RNA sequence: CGACUUUCUGGUCUGUAACUGACGCUGAUGUGCGAAAGCGUGGGGAUCAAACAGGAUUAGAUACCCUGGUAGUCCACGCCGUAAACGAUGAGUGCUAAGUGUUAGGGGGUUUCCCGCCCCUUAGUGCUGCAGCUAACGCAUUAAGCACUCCGCCUGGGGAGUA
RNA sequence: CGUAAAGCGCGCGUAGGCGGUUUUUUAAGUCUGAUGUGAAAGCCCACGGCUCAACCGUGGAGGGUCAUUGGAAACUGGAAAA
């Protein structure tokens, strides 16, 4: 939908540490969460405008951080892709 | 603005009302059945538009008439 | 001269838009008007005062413009005592630059007025008589009591600007140095000799031409 | 703004056209001309003007002339720097040059600067062809052009450390 | 996002000419506080102060106006912008407006006005012209 | 995009500023969406309305005019993929006089209580206008000004968007 | 590139182009010096000789997006750190 309960939740356990907020394995969690849920109501409902322009952009915008934390690091690439089951 | 009196809604917030307040129901519209607009009342435009829906609901609510001519 | 109990009769100015240009005078704006500064009107009104005094010390000569209403009254009278030319209504289009009409405007007054002691009222029919009456009439009236305007001037007075455009202007065509009561309201820089002082006052613009009058004449009456 | 007629002087005419003003029944013409008048010393001016003949026409051009001068910054018989001009797509290029060549440009702009006393510059007419605008912008760009001593005045430094 | 720094202080200049004012603001730089330099020691700049805040900058210049405030040069622009970057070798170094104005140029040894950087034989990459 | 209620769903701004520390902009090719009309498939057709019928005007009118009137306008899924698709103004970024409003906010003072008032800050949304710019008209912080990067495009008209 | 021909309808975005601030570092670009080379004739310059010129000769300069190598590190670029 989403929702800020179950989105604090989860953001607890992918966070590098207690106080960050950004971190984007956090934003790639979330944004990977987002792009699951609009699909399946996309799904749901097989026409409309905002709903594939929005998960285009989501997807862009997730593919660039994740090519960002390709360059500084070269683990947490890996781990995520594996953990999270997505890229490939 | 040139309209009337600025800041009608000094008696009424945050938000109202929908149907359960007649008292913000005849202040705010004719004797025919009509709307006022915000031109006459003074009343600002998210009042207006909050209004708008609330004569929508409240003349299903058999409550009130789409029309009073007779 | 100028000291600060005479600028506390100066108050507010008219305020329906304002230049953004002149906020430096601007001191306070309070009770839905803009005020302007009198610590630097009374500098300026004494350097003004040491440039006019200036040009009267080598013979000047200098025009008083009282177009506008509730000025005139003052402005004819202050330009009588100070022994120069004047106007305090219609400038006629062109007065800096035109000169080629000027003269023979006053050249017809010249004539005109004299046909009177021979014999020009009744001596003829009305319908020339009662043509000339009003022409004479007229020409004195909205031209002004002038008829000393000679030699071209090398500054100029003026009650207002924001009326006086077509001749302030016609005065940079001129490159003459300009002083003039300035409006809040008033182009600035068309203007070198500024005076940020108010003109709706009566008393105001009564004092400073009384101020004015007795610089030029202070300044004409030593040897020039 | 002050016209003189104390220094010498050489009027100089660029064009002259038929011009006409239609009406019902006939067709009222006035004849047009431009002038740029200047002494060959160091000012120069242009000048417009128009009359139902050439002689009066040009007279009005030439007595509204100097009415409007120009300082024309010059040094060695030459302009002190290349410019370019630019007045309403009139637009015009200016460039010093060395000794004995001559001015060369247009026949309008030519005969302003041969008029301003200029004797070796470099220059072409570029944009439009019309002779009224480029001259205006010819005089535009001497409006802005300046000189050694013109800008060591300004800056705090001075001459013989910042020079042609 | 912005392309460049340079582009951005040279507009400032020149939009400060347009309407006349004193002061100015501007995010500082290396470079910027060098050419500021050097644009006092030609002359046309009144003074030059730099300040310290979060993070950069901002450097806050005085301008220069004549008596009859009048502007100091007839135009100011750059020659080396992205995409197109340029550089000039020590001869072919370029004198625009001859003594009159100069040429800002960033050299091996640092940035210098178009005089010394054909005194000493060493050219360098262009940056902005000045007249 | 204007009927209401709910279910699900995409975007925008302000403040905050704790946080990730340049991760950004443009962006050929590629992909998708894309007015109305038009078409495939099946219904529905109350109105309105191409084609068409009658009459009237009209030298003549198959046009306008009046009365009907099918497809169509409607729905559901596909099809096509242009337009004066406009602001005849490409996107992103920074700077440059003002005043006046409107939409959703914020800070402060004035009031026993601001909800009554004012100032200030945002972002859009307008107008009048200075500098400047333009063939001129006009643009002017919602630039057609002052610059930078990237993309698209033009190099006389007809031929011709034709082969 | 408003109206004159010229901003596609717009959107998502690859390749590409471009790049916030500071420090260190590399020296690829860049700047700078040398070396070899850019045949000769030709263009230009200077001189000399055909009576002059044309012409020819002589010598010089000039000519690389050239290679090797000695230095500089502001800027572009590479690396590392804020």
């Amino acid at each position: 939908a989403i929702s800020q309960e179950r989105k604090n939740e989860i953001i607890k356990e992918y966070r590098v540490h207690e106080t960050d907020t950004g971190s984007p394995e956090v934003q790639i969690a979330v944004l990977t969460a987002e792009i699951n849920a609009v699909n399946e109501h996309l799904r749901t409902h097989k026409k409309d405008h905002h709903s594939r322009r929005g998960l285009l952009k989501m997807v862009g915008r997730r593919r660039h951080l994740l090519n960002y934390l390709r360059s500084k690091d070269i683990q947490r690439y890996r781990e995520l892709i594996k953990s999270l089951g997505i890229r490939r | 603005r040139r309209r009337k009196k600025v800041c009608y809604f000094t008696a009424n917030g945050i938000t109202h009302i929908d149907y359960k307040d007649t008292e913000l129901l005849k202040r705010f519209i004719s004797e025919r059945g009509k709307i006022l607009p915000r031109r006459v009342t003074g009343t600002s435009a998210k009042y207006q538009r909050m209004l708008t829906t609330a004569i929508k609901r409240s003349r299903h609510m058999a409550l009130l008439p789409y029309v009073k001519e007779e | 001269m100028k000291q600060l109990l005479e600028a506390g009769v100066h108050f507010g100015h008219q305020t329906r838009r304002w230049n953004p240009k002149m906020k430096k005078y601007i001191f306070t704006e309070r009770n839905g008007i803009y005020i302007i500064d009198l610590q630097k009107t009374v500098k300026k009104v004494d350097e003004a005062y040491n440039f006019l005094k200036q040009v009267s010390e080598d013979g000047g000569q200098v025009l008083f413009v009282g177009t506008k209403k509730q000025a005139q009254e003052s402005v004819k009278s202050e330009a009588e005592r100070a022994g120069q030319f004047y106007i305090n209504q219609r400038w006629l289009g062109g007065l800096l630059t035109n000169y080629k009409t000027i003269s023979k405007r006053i050249k017809r007054i010249s004539e005109i007025e004299k046909m009177e002691e021979d014999g020009l009222f009744e001596v003829l029919p009305k319908k020339e008589v009662v043509e000339l009456k009003k022409e004479y009439d007229r020409l004195i009236k909205f031209l002004g009591g002038i008829r000393d305007m000679k030699s071209m001037p090398q500054a100029l007075f003026v009650v207002d600007p924001r009326k006086e455009r077509n001749a302030i202007a016609e005065a940079r065509k001129l490159n003459i140095p300009i002083v003039g009561i300035v409006d809040t309201n008033c182009d600035p820089d068309e203007i070198d000799y500024v005076i940020p002082a108010n003109d709706d006052a009566i008393r105001a613009v009564k004092l400073l031409t009384a101020k004015m009058a007795d610089a030029i004449l202070e300044g004409q009456q030593g040897v020039s | 703004r002050r016209e003189e007629e104390t220094k010498e002087f050489e009027e100089r005419v660029v064009t002259i056209n038929r011009v006409a003003k239609v009406v019902k029944g006939g067709r009222r013409f006035r004849f047009t001309a431009l002038v740029v008048v200047g002494d060959k010393n160091g000012r120069v001016g242009f000048g417009t003007g128009k009359a139902q003949e050439v002689p009066e026409a040009i007279k009005k051009a030439v007595e509204a002339a100097k009415k409007d001068l120009v300082v024309v910054p010059r040094v060695e018989g030459t302009t002190p720097h290349t410019i370019t001009g630019r007045y309403g797509s009139g637009s015009v290029f200016m460039k010093p040059a060395a000794p004995g060549t001559g001015v060369i440009a247009g026949g309008p702009v030519r005969a302003v600067l041969e008029l301003a006393g200029i004797t070796d510059i470099l220059s072409k007419s570029l944009g439009s062809n019309t002779p009224i605008n480029m001259v205006r912008a010819t005089i535009d760009g001497l409006q802005n052009l300046k000189n050694a001593e013109d800008v060591a005045k300004l800056r705090g430094k001075t001459v013989e450390e910042l020079y042609n | 996002t912005m392309t460049d720094p340079i582009a951005d202080m040279l507009t400032r200049v020149r939009n400060a000419n347009m309407v006349r004012h004193e002061k100015l603001e501007l995010p500082a730089s290396n470079i910027k506080k060098e050419i500021a330099e050097i644009l006092k020691s030609e002359g046309f700049i009144k003074n030059v102060e730099y300040v310290e805040d979060d993070k950069q900058g901002v450097l806050r210049l005085f301008l220069k106006y004549g008596q009859n405030d009048e502007r100091v040069i007839t135009g100011l622009k750059r020659i080396s912008k992205p995409g197109l970057r340029v550089y000039a070798k020590a001869s072919e170094m370029p004198k625009v407006l001859n003594g009159l104005g100069i040429a800002l140029v960033s050299t091996s040894e640092g940035v210098i006005t178009d005089k010394e950087a054909r005194k000493r034989n060493v050219g360098g990459e262009i940056i902005a012209y000045v007249w």
